RNA sequence: AAAUUAGAUGUAAAAAAAAAAUCUUAUGAGGGCGGAUCCGCUUCUAAUAUUUUUUUGUAGUUAUUAUUA
RNA sequence: ACUUAAUCUCAGACAAGAUGUAGAUUUUCAUACCUAGGUAUGAAAUGCAUUUUUUUUUGUAUACAUCGGGG
């Protein structure tokens, strides 16, 4: 009278991405087309409603303005809205000023101070450079290490585990005590320790595998959950399942190391990234 | 007065008068502006239909589960469906600490901070 | 085949990249200078009209999307990072938290008519008119489930600024028009009072305040300086209280004249607005929810502390 | 004859916003400053950050 | 307001008007509908007063003091008199309708003594009425089988 | 208690074809018969309305699952 | 029915879950084991209580269905 399947209880934990998506070229070519388009249609800037006359700041603003040909903004390049030449707004093929690291650069290039509390421009050589922003792509993602969380801030991991060896994510058998949501914590806090801050997002499931049974062998009905960890790193030191490593994998490299049928099942959760 | 004097010189250039007139493009350009604008209609279709049809697939996976799951029995001396109906419960999903505030306050940007990742959080 | 033959055979979405030699040719700055004269005009002049008269007038006006159009607004200029966030991560999230499992073959559910009808034996009841909403005087809305065709989300934002005082100092509205104009980057619209209070010495139909409405991208990007750049400033700030909500997915707070200037597009400035002018505003969010706490939900998943009001 | 009226917007500008946390992010506002450094906000606030010991 | 004094205005002057006659079948106000016991006015249709209704309570709950019970009045002194200005309020009373009504631990003989002296207090005749006794059409209780269909037959003998 | 603002119903939007019946209308067949159009009788077609009537079809597209190659 | 004057009744139900308890000491499930079953340690099933109308109990069906003062 023995049960014909063995009811577990899994946890998905992915981390989600940290960074935007690249800027697709159109995305990039669209957004100067209308920025340009801004500047023929909203009002002018007036340098008096930000800046006192005859002040450090307004010297130093209208320096840095004579050198963009008195454009206010900084990521549009030369245009003037009026005049004989304002119907030439659209850029040629290969603009760089369309690209992103163009704005970037425009907009570091006028953080830095160019006039003293005096009043009298600092000399080029004396000017202090402001802190550039850090690269997307961390030391992880040249080094490849599969176990760092910051490799990949563009896409979303997932925690794969092997067990003493099939690649697969936390599971184990779910106790007639506890129920899913329940039993899915602790297997998690017994494989990865209690050192990661983690939110299992409810009590649905987003995805199931069932392994029929052999008529004999008792069928496994396996039930992941889906979880976020906001800080910390998996350990498996004094893992009471038979744990070895384990790995943070995007959605790419996961189906290359999970089974057929076990990815055919988990791959439905999958999202965008 | 003086002061008030700079925020109408900012309102007085908002006015209808004022600001600039409504665009006038010739043929070439217009029909260049109507590919760019069609096509980036049909990139929001794609990006639509493609976040669209994650979304459906996820649901997919979720009522498979949920419609299996409430078929099983168990565990040992459990009746059929426990675990569906244990599942389905809402407590505290509407509540104050529902989700934390951590998770959901961190938000995408464009390039990452000094450290992109703490692993040495500790519970 | 016979379908692609009734296509058009001269495509040009089927035309080549241009070339490298050809585009160092083309140079629009030297077309115009050699021609040193003014090209003559085209004889397709329409413009579009000033006042609709409307739709069968013989002249009528272009849809809005068109650029030439009086009504048309560039289009984005940038992605918010707040609506990219939420759509790639916390959308499958709130659908997975809030999902209930409809069998496979469940019945429709056919709702009810909210007007009852009189329905019975008396010869009185067939032409009565229909009865009054049950409980409350107006319908409230139903609330409708968070799944994958329905994700809650932010759809505009108002800010209300209300000044009593300014009918007595007409330099308290100039003021006030200007903060909400670099706060939200719109041209607020001015409010009239609408009560007569002989104690507050408030005046009806008089210029007491302004108001904005943005929509779109423009809401998303002023939720991320609202709650990661103004919000987490505020000294002692508990959350936006846990009673908020008008029963139809609508949220609203109102901040301080202190937190106001506390806006990075407010303090720049903060020297050009005279002395204890700046004001109060109220800000209402409304989103797509459909019950209150449907929207407090999206709020706390967009990183909105809530506290026990 | 329904009058068709004309948006009245102010100028705009593209800024870069780096957070305490160094990360940078690029909005759309009608200031004229170019980067926003930003010492406090949520990622250095404990409301937002309560585990977090450093800032405790 | 009150059964006794309505919460309507004294200065608007109200016509004489006349009691509900009940010509086409109606039984309104002739059953006992709260209480287990009711006065019925069995004999004419009138207009009481307020001061010959408020008597007749008084002279119920004098009988029954010290005992437990719940008196019900199935009436309301909403017509204002003007006797040549104002005067009093009155209630417009149709025939064989109930007047008052009482249910409570207390023994029917009882309460048999107390509608009796309530009985001559108000002016005309009134009857015991106890609960769930057929209704009356007009001056003829609908009872052995007896229907309001039966009241409408031109064919009755 | 009394100031402004924002709210406060639900549904639909690929597409139907076909059979007879009950009237009613028609400046429809210039219908037929009595006295082209008037009037009284009138069959047939058409249209609207009605039936719960007689049914047939309910796809395609995106994805999921199941079998099949 | 709408409006007018009085008066009466009600303001709340089920399913699931959870929470403990006396039990019976059977089976299944999970562990410490032994030698795949029993040896045990637990859980559940089990019977009435207990919590359920906005609650730190969700859902369904409903007008979420009620407020101050005085004793
Ligand atoms: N608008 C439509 O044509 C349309 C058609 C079918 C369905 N819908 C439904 O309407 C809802 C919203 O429509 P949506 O999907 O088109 O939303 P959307 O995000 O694509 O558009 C909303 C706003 O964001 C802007 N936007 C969109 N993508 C952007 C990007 N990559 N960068 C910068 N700005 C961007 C758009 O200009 C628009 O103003 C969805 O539920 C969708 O299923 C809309
Ligand atoms: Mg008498």
């Amino acid at each position: 009278s023995s049960q014909i399947y063995r009811i577990k209880s899994g946890v998905i934990l992915t981390r989600p991405p940290l960074l935007t998506r690249d800027l697709t070229p159109f995305e990039e070519s669209f957004y100067f087309y209308q920025k340009r388009l801004n500047e023929r249609l909203t009002a002018p800037f007036r340098k008096d409603f930000y800046f006192k006359k005859d002040t450090a700041a307004d010297l130093d603003w209208r320096i840095k303005l004579k050198e963009r040909h008195g454009v206010p903004a900084k990521d549009i390049g030369r245009y003037n809205p009026r005049g004989r030449m304002a119907w030439n707004d659209e850029v040629l093929v290969g603009s760089q000023t369309s690209s992103r690291k163009h704005m970037v650069e425009k907009l570091l290039a006028d953080a830095e101070m160019r006039v003293s509390e005096d009043g009298e421009e600092i000399p080029a050589e004396d000017r202090v450079p402001v802190e550039k922003p850090m690269p997307r792509r961390t030391e992880a993602d040249e080094k490849g290490d599969v176990k760092r969380l910051d490799r990949a801030l563009d896409k979303t991991l997932y925690l794969v585990v092997k067990k003493k060896a099939k690649w697969m994510f936390p599971t184990g058998v779910v106790p007639t005590d506890e129920g899913l949501h329940e039993t899915a914590a602790r297997i998690l806090a017994e494989s990865a320790g209690v050192n990661m801050n983690t939110w299992i997002v409810g009590r649905v499931p987003v995805a199931h595998h069932v392994v029929r049974p052999v008529f004999l062998k008792k069928g496994e009905k396996i039930f992941f959950l889906k979880g976020r960890i906001m800080a910390g790193q998996a350990d498996l030191t004094d893992n009471l399942h038979d744990l070895v490593d384990f790995k943070w994998l995007t959605q790419e490299e996961l189906r290359s190391t999970l089974a057929e049928e076990y990815f055919h099942s988990v791959k439905g959760m999958f999202a965008e990234r | 007065d003086p002061r008030i004097i700079n925020i109408l010189r900012h309102f007085a250039v908002l006015s209808p008068k004022r600001i600039p007139p409504p665009l006038r493009f010739g043929r070439n350009r217009y029909l260049r502006h109507w590919t760019i604008h069609r096509a980036w209609l049909l990139f929001r279709r794609q990006q639509r239909e493609q976040r669209e049809r994650i979304l459906m697939q996820q649901h997919q996976s979720m009522s498979n589960a949920c419609e299996e799951l409430r078929n099983t029995e168990g565990p040992g001396t459990r009746e059929t469906g426990y675990l569906y109906r244990v599942a389905m419960l809402k407590n505290g999903v509407y509540g104050l600490k529902s989700i934390p505030i951590e998770y959901a306050s961190r938000a995408l940007v464009e390039t990452p901070g000094r450290q992109a990742w703490n692993h040495e959080w500790k519970r | 085949i016979p379908d692609l033959a009734e296509l058009e055979t001269r495509s040009a979405l089927d035309a080549p990249i241009p070339s490298e030699e050809d585009k160092k040719e083309f140079r629009p700055w030297k077309r115009a200078a050699d021609r040193k004269a003014r090209l003559p005009s085209s004889r397709y002049q329409y413009h579009p009209p000033k006042y609709n008269r409307g739709p069968l007038h013989p002249i009528q006006s272009p849809p809005s999307s068109d650029p030439i159009a009086r009504d048309f607004v560039p289009g984005p200029f940038n992605m918010p990072r707040l609506k990219e966030t939420f759509r790639t991560v916390m959308a499958s999230d709130l659908m997975t938290l809030a999902y209930i499992h409809t069998p496979p073959g469940t019945p429709k559910k056919e709702p009810t008519e909210r007007l009852r009808a009189w329905e019975g034996d008396s010869p009185y009841f067939a032409n009565r008119a229909r009865r009054a909403p049950r409980g409350a005087p107006e319908l409230p809305i139903r609330e409708r489930d968070i799944s994958f065709r329905n994700i809650p989300e932010i759809k505009e934002i108002t800010v209300s600024t209300f000044v009593p005082l300014g009918l007595k100092n007409p330099d308290l509205l100039i003021v006030a028009r200007a903060v909400l104009l670099a706060m939200t980057g719109t041209m607020p619209e001015m409010t009239r009072s609408k009560n007569n209070v002989v104690q507050w010495q408030l005046q009806a139909n008089k210029p007491a305040g302004c108001k904005t409405t943005i929509y779109g991208n423009a809401a998303w990007e002023f939720m991320d300086r609202l709650i990661h750049l103004v919000l987490p400033r505020i000294k002692d700030w508990k959350g936006v209280p846990a009673s908020t909500g008008d029963g139809s997915g609508n949220v609203q707070f109102g901040l301080n004249p202190e937190d106001v200037q506390l806006f990075p597009e407010v303090e720049c400035n903060y020297d050009m607005y005279p002395a204890k002018m700046i004001p109060g505003c109220h800000i209402a969010i409304k989103t797509t929810a459909t019950s209150d706490r449907q929207a407090k939900l999206l709020l706390q998943s967009l990183g909105v502390p809530f506290y026990s009001n | 004859a329904t009058f068709v009226p004309r948006h009245r917007r102010p100028y705009q500008f593209t800024q870069l916003v780096q957070l305490s946390d160094g990360s940078t992010f690029t909005v759309r506002t009608t200031m004229p400053t170019a980067l926003y450094k930003s010492a406090k906000d949520s990622r250095n606030h404990l409301l937002w950050q309560p585990s977090d010991k450093s800032l405790k | 307001g009150s059964w006794l004094e309505p919460n309507l205005n004294r200065k608007k002057k109200m016509m004489k008007g006349r009691p509900r006659v009940p010509t086409g079948g109606s039984t309104k106000g002739t059953t006992v509908v709260w209480g287990d016991y009711g006065l019925r006015m069995r004999d004419h249709h009138r207009r009481i007063s307020a001061q010959q209704l408020k008597l007749a309570e008084d002279t119920i709950k004098q009988r029954l003091r010290g005992q437990k019970y719940r008196l019900y009045k199935r009436v309301a002194c909403n017509v204002g008199v003007y006797v040549s200005s104002f005067d009093h309020w009155a209630t417009r009373v149709a025939v064989n309708q109930i007047i008052f009504e009482i249910r409570g631990q207390l023994h029917e003989q009882v309460i048999r003594d107390a509608f009796r002296l309530a009985g001559h207090k108000l002016p005309g005749l009134y009857e015991f009425v106890k609960k769930g006794d057929p209704p009356v059409v007009g001056i003829t209780k609908l009872e052995d089988g007896l229907t309001v269909e039966d009241l409408k037959n031109p064919r009755k003998k």
